[PDB]
């Protein structure tokens, strides 16, 4: 049954609210499952910040080691990323919105918070892990989601985290995957510092047999602006701030053959790689609709 | 402020003939403050002729004192009760639309244009011309303003500094604005020729229209000429592939609905390859 | 007179000083330089607004001949 | 079948397919609260500059039903009103929404409600039940006409188009999708190009067989086909010739030093193994 | 055009010689009507055709499928028309131009067109877009029409095949993109594979 | 104000006056007229018979004539200003304190004025701003020198063709630069890693 996760038991929310399983172990929750609305709404939102960073609430559930994310938000906030609980500064919108909600017939509760990191990827830094652990102390389920934009239009693919803290003091165990991410430089020590007081959950998608129905036959019309999608100049400022940090990692690769870490120039051309690969694939697209359309005449 | 606590409907009839006799003396600010008294008790009361009442000179209040927007909508409200009489539901409706012309430009405005061309019995309406005119943002010549400005009453043809109407300014700016819809750039002796104005007066109010912001352009005054939001390069390109593709979608429909015979029949040939 | 961009009374009235302050003890080894330096800066203050200036006006208002002033100023494009 | 059916008016309206989803949702969550299908009823925002519309955004709204009509809470609409100027300050209320079949009078009891709020208001309505192969969404004006001597409230229905902003095609692309970095990046462009081959060669079976024969002759598709012809080539113009090449060079040029940085990485690692094996540091 | 055509074929299956011979003066003569396809077509115009009202016939062939320089060319034989007829089939004459190309200089719509100066031009081209028959903008300073969407007008029972020689030479251009990208795609799949391959080759000999 | 410091000296007048106030006239006119000089030297306080004090004296008719010039230069009408230092000539022009300063407040509106004729334009006659402000040709050219010079509008002068080439040719130059500095770290870089090998 499709629609099966959007049933809301409300018992079974406060069962589990009153079990607390995740005093129990700090890996508890390992999932994130998140509805297509959710995503769509958090995408919108980022990309609407440009390359300035916003955040929102997302409301939710919890089931077994499953995180699920029906719905989120906007806040009116300033200083997402320099102020520690920045959202403390909506709390009276973040009441009074929910409230309505309520009257509306959306049940779910706070299960996390959204921001986003406009071209430099999706990880929490250090005022980012403090906001987090606050949140864990005080409002238990909580996740912190993370999304970049501008990585999501220049790669054609959604780039999204999902991420817990662990407790001061608690050590991680020997999992830890890390899937590779390019980071900037002015966020790279940041990151180091932080990377090992939080864990990533496992991230998946959603949506209803009639979102199912819909996007079928939405596509019977929107496949048009699949063919007229202009990527390069959407997000071009991406590109030229990635180049613009690419060149002083480039500078610090020189710096390391110098006189005397490990290969930094390999890790830059792998960056270099990926931002090239994508202007080209955004030059693919035009020369597809300039041999569509274009090359026809009389 | 007396002991005798006076009934709802009597309160109301006393506001509405205070701001009345107000509006008969030309002080619509004091006829305001009295019918703003009477909207408190209107919907209390079980009166309904009373309630008409108070709406039409609350209406014309708020069209005495130049707040022609909300005037606009009160009158057009007026045009849709079926108690009132036909013939006052059509002079409500004038009233409506005379207002909205006359109204300051924004989308309030553009929206009451747009409710009033979709009502059908302003084709009664002599200023029926106009409304199409405005509504469609097309160039409104100085001949069909003269008989305009003839339909109005005396208040609602307020000057503004130099002897020229808030009207006959009004509509030089909207035809500018519909200007800056046809051309890309132009220049001012030639949209002084299309608007029937000088060529300073063509570039001093499109210079005041661009930097108030209600205009997008620039102008280049040794070249004479007034340049437009273009929006021109590639992101038009991928429109005008956007209006292409959108123009095959409507023809595939058209195809299927007027013969979905062969619809169905050279559909099973995509099938089929 | 050099803040005010009035270069030409700016020059005569360092031009009058000149012979004065080049009998200045610690002062004189550097008049060279320091004048050099002030008429360059005045040059570029006076073509920092313009896109197109006429010469003549330029070389009036620096006291100077036009072609005078067009070695002056080709020396400045080049290194300046 | 009380509506307007005739002629074409006002608005040009380009719908954001998060509005569909929202409303999907609405209708998803209402149903599985209540066991049975409930019409779901709420307000669309978005943007609005002269007679083109671009719905954005929408959310659920607050009704009741007084005997057998639907009233909706004008106070709850205009708290929520409150609450999205605070994060959609460039945003205003366009129109509103519901779930059903074809437009009813219990629609337009409502639509004037809603013009009680905004003075042209939108109607959208999404048929969550459809039968049909198209997409079940649907956009209306209102007209007040005179039928038999009764001036009354009509819907007219606006033809629209779907929005272009890339986050969201992407977005939705990938929710539609639900599973090299060339064969996975061109594939939606090459679903769409089927499509679009799917189009054209449905409308040139068309022309063929109204040539040929048997098929009925129409003057007015053939002529809207003479029409689409005549639109290609779409921008053949000079300045659109300079801005591609220009869009074109930069990407080159980009390619290049990126080329050059890889180059530049391969040789630093043919040298670091050649100093160590030909060479002894 | 669409209430006007039923409007008007209701009259015309309903009409005889003259009074047909009139409402081609009155058809022509009234705003929104570009298209006389099902109007031409019909037996009762049929008959007009080498009749007593032959250059009415001739008329609106010009209208439904000639210019204004071939009204000109033929205007002793042609009935006279007035400013709103003669505007009319200068905005049809635009479309043609427009159906050639998309940009127009306005020295080949002044031609084309006969006027003599710009702004006579630039409001023709102003009914044009007021009256939905064009979509575009003017440009002043180069003196360019650059047109956005065009109506169609000719209907062309004999030289219908040429729109089917342009649709399918959209067809075979997309059917040459499509493969392109499949090759493409594939080539992006048969270098990955091999070079993993080789990779595997290079790194199976560390172990020598 | 003999120094420069406008704010202080606003500050200064404003408790003088509050003393003036406490005591009495004829000196709580003056400062009350001093005060006005000072928050219109200092761009701009716009808002002196808004404050505590001053509220109930704007009514006075010795210091109405401030009261018209403060509301003139808030607005920003030259044609205005003059029309008041013209009718209340002897109330303003008698006094020496303000006299040395109104040449510099006239040209503070001049340049305002001149700030929100120049926003529409890309390329602006010299003569019709001459015509527009009402100020001689010469002074135009200075005024536009000194603006440009400290910042306050950005474009620059044709001298030969007279007129006013204001800066607004702005495109997407952040790319090429990052692209500039990408080119300069990879010719380094490719020298540095050529050294390696001998
Ligand atoms: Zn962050």
């Amino acid at each position: 049954s499709i629609d099966e996760i959007y049933k809301y038991d409300k018992k079974q929310q406060q069962e589990i609210l009153a079990a607390k399983p995740w005093t129990k172990d700090h890996h508890y929750f390992k999932y994130c499952k998140i509805s297509a609305l959710a995503l769509l709404k958090m995408v919108m939102h980022a990309r609407s910040g440009g390359n300035l960073e916003v955040m929102g609430l997302m409301l939710g559930k919890v089931d077994g080691e499953t995180m699920i994310i029906m719905d989120s938000f906007a806040l009116p906030v300033e200083g997402t990323e320099t102020r520690v609980n920045a959202q403390a500064a909506a709390y009276e919108y973040m009441a009074a919105y929910i409230e309505n909600a309520k009257q509306v017939g959306r049940l779910e509760n706070a299960i996390g918070w959204y921001h986003s990191h406009p071209g430099y990827g999706c990880w929490l830094s250090g005022i980012d892990v403090s906001t987090q652990m606050l949140n864990q102390q005080f409002q238990e389920p909580f996740v912190a989601v993370v999304i970049d934009p501008t990585r999501t239009i220049s790669a054609g693919k959604v780039n999204l985290g999902a991420f817990r803290t662990y407790p001061k003091g608690y050590k991680p165990p020997d999992e830890g995957p890390s899937e590779y991410q390019t980071i900037p430089l002015n966020k790279i020590e940041d990151f180091g510092v932080h990377c090992k007081q939080y864990y990533a959950l496992e991230v998946s998608y959603f949506k209803s047999s009639l979102d199912r129905k819909l996007l079928e036959l939405l596509w019977n019309k929107y496949w048009v602006n699949t063919l007229s999608s202009s990527s390069l100049l959407t997000n071009a400022d991406y590109t030229t701030g990635q180049v613009f940090d690419l060149s002083e990692k480039l500078e610090q690769s020189e710096a390391q053959l110098g006189r005397g870490s490990e290969d930094k120039l390999a890790k830059a051309t792998r960056d270099s790689c990926k931002t090239t690969i994508e202007a080209i694939h955004g030059l693919m697209s035009q020369v597809i609709k300039d041999k569509l359309f274009n090359q026809i005449n009389i | 402020t007396g002991q005798k606590q006076y009934n709802v409907d009597y309160k109301l009839e006393t506001y509405l003939k205070i701001a009345r006799l107000y509006l008969e003396d030309d002080d619509p600010v004091q006829a305001e403050a009295y019918i703003n008294r009477a909207s408190l008790l209107q919907n209390e009361s079980t009166n309904e002729q009373l309630q008409i009442h108070y709406k039409v000179c609350y209406a014309r209040v708020l069209d005495y004192r130049r707040k022609f927007i909300e005037a606009a909508q009160r009158y057009n409200e007026l045009s849709y009760k079926t108690i009132v009489h036909e013939s006052e539901r059509l002079e409500a409706l004038k009233h409506a639309l005379h207002c909205t012309i006359l109204a300051s430009a924004g989308q309030q405005r553009s929206r009451m244009l747009a409710t009033l061309f979709k009502d059908e019995r302003c084709q009664q309406l002599a200023a029926y011309g106009i409304l199409e005119k405005m509504y469609l943002d097309r160039i409104i010549r100085g001949n069909q303003l003269q008989e305009f400005a003839a339909m109005l009453m005396p208040h609602q043809k307020a000057t503004t500094a130099d002897g020229s109407s808030i009207l006959d300014r009004a509509v030089i700016e909207h035809n500018l604005l519909s200007a800056s819809k046809l051309y890309n750039n132009i220049t001012f002796e030639e949209l002084g020729a299309l608007l029937e104005i000088p060529a300073a007066k063509a570039e001093k109010i499109a210079s005041q229209m661009i930097t108030e912001g209600r205009m997008n352009g620039f102008i280049d005054q040794i070249d004479g000429i007034v340049h437009f939001e273009t929006r021109e390069a590639l992101p038009t390109w991928d429109k005008q592939i956007q209006s292409l593709c959108f123009q095959v979608n409507n023809l595939l429909e058209k195809i299927s609905q007027t013969a979905p015979e062969w619809t169905a029949q050279a559909m099973e040939a995509q099938m089929a390859q | 007179k050099f803040y005010e961009s009035k270069y030409a009374s700016c020059l005569k009235m360092l031009d009058e000083m000149k012979d004065n302050l080049l009998l200045d003890m610690y002062l004189a080894p550097h008049v060279r330089t320091l004048y050099t330096q002030i008429r360059n800066r005045a040059l570029i203050q006076y073509f920092s607004p313009y896109v197109s200036a006429d010469m003549h006006r330029m070389a009036a208002a620096f006291n100077t001949t036009v072609a005078a002033l067009e070695d002056e100023l080709t020396q400045l494009i080049l290194e300046g | 079948s009380v509506m307007a059916c005739g002629v074409t008016g006002s608005v040009s309206v380009a719908l954001h397919p998060l509005v569909i989803l929202n409303i999907s949702d609405h209708w998803i969550r209402m149903r599985s609260q209540e066991g049975r299908p409930v019409q779901v009823i709420g307000a669309l925002i978005g943007k609005q500059e002269g007679r083109n519309i671009e719905v954005m955004n929408s959310f659920e709204l607050l009704s009741h039903t007084v005997e057998e009509k639907i009233i909706i809470d004008k106070e709850y609409y205009y708290t929520k009103e409150e609450q999205f100027k605070q994060v959609f300050k460039e945003l205003e209320f366009l129109g509103w929404y519901t779930t059903g079949g074809p437009p009813d009078p219990s629609d337009i009891h409502v639509h004037k409600q809603v013009c009680e709020i905004i003075e042209s208001p939108l109607f959208l309505k999404l048929n969550p039940m459809t039968k049909h192969t198209d997409l079940p969404v649907s956009v209306f004006e209102s007209v007040i006409d005179i039928i038999n001597g009764e001036a009354t409230m009509l819907f007219a229905e606006l033809t629209y188009t779907l929005a272009t902003e890339e986050a969201e095609r992407i977005g939705v692309d990938h929710v539609a999708r639900m599973t090299s970095t060339v064969a996975e990046h061109l594939i939606a462009q090459h679903s769409a190009i089927k499509m679009l081959h799917s189009r054209v060669k449905l409308i040139l079976e068309y022309v063929k067989a109204s040539e040929a024969g048997e098929v009925p002759f129409n003057h007015e598709i053939l002529r809207e086909a003479y029409a689409l012809c005549h639109c290609l080539p779409v921008l053949s113009t000079d300045k659109f010739k300079t801005d591609f090449y220009d869009q074109c060079n930069d990407v080159g040029l980009m390619a290049y030093l990126g080329t050059i940085t890889k180059t530049c990485n391969t040789m630093n690692q043919f040298v670091n193994k050649f100093n160590v094996l030909y060479d002894r540091q | 055009t669409g209430q006007n055509q039923e409007q008007f074929l209701l009259l015309a299956k309903s009409a005889k010689g003259a009074a047909l011979a009139t409402l081609i003066h009155q058809v022509l003569e009234a705003p929104g009507v570009y298209v006389f396809g099902e109007l031409l077509d019909m037996p009762n115009v049929r008959e007009l055709a080498e009749s007593d009202f032959a250059s009415t016939f001739r008329l609106l062939t010009v209208f439904a499928y000639g210019t204004y320089a071939d009204y000109l060319a033929e205007a002793r034989n042609l009935p006279p028309l007035t400013e709103a007829q003669k505007n009319k089939l200068r905005h049809l004459s635009v479309v043609t131009l427009a159906a050639k190309v998309k940009c127009i200089p306005y020295a080949v719509l002044l031609e084309a067109l006969a006027l003599r100066n710009v702004r006579q031009l630039e409001d023709l081209v102003i009914e044009a877009v007021y009256a939905d028959v064009l979509r575009g903008s003017l440009d002043q300073r180069n003196q360019r029409l650059e047109v956005d969407y065009s109506i169609g007008r000719d209907i062309q029972r004999q030289d219908l095949s040429a729109i089917a020689r342009t649709l399918q030479e959209w067809c075979v251009g997309c059917e040459v993109v499509l493969s392109g990208i499949e090759e493409q795609v594939s080539r992006a799949n048969q270098h990955k594979e091999q070079q993993l391959g080789l990779k595997q080759q290079i790194e199976s000999e560390v172990a020598n | 104000l003999r120094e420069g410091e406008f704010e202080k000296a606003h500050t200064d007048f404003f408790e003088a006056f509050k003393n003036y106030d406490e005591s009495g006239s004829p000196r709580r006119t003056t400062c009350l007229k001093y005060l006005v000089l000072a928050n219109m030297l200092m761009k701009s306080g716009i808002n002196p018979f808004d404050s505590q004090e001053a509220k109930p004296y704007k009514n006075d008719p010795e210091i109405l004539a401030m009261t018209n010039l403060v509301s003139a230069y808030q607005n920003n009408d030259i044609t205005e200003f003059e029309k008041i230092l013209k009718t209340n000539h002897s109330n303003i022009m008698d006094d020496p304190f303000i006299r040395e300063h109104i040449e510099e407040l006239l040209r503070n509106i001049r340049t305002q004025v001149l700030i929100k004729l120049i926003k529409p334009y890309t390329r602006i006659h010299i003569p019709f701003i001459s015509k527009e402000l009402n100020i001689d040709v010469a002074d135009v050219e200075s005024l536009l020198v000194q603006c440009i010079l400290d910042n306050t509008i950005h474009g620059r002068i044709d001298q030969v063709n007279q007129l006013l080439e204001l800066d607004h040719q702005k495109r997407g130059g952040a790319r090429y630069t990052a692209l500039d500095k990408w080119t300069n770290q990879l010719n380094s870089l490719n020298q540095a890693v050529v050294s390696k090998l001998a």
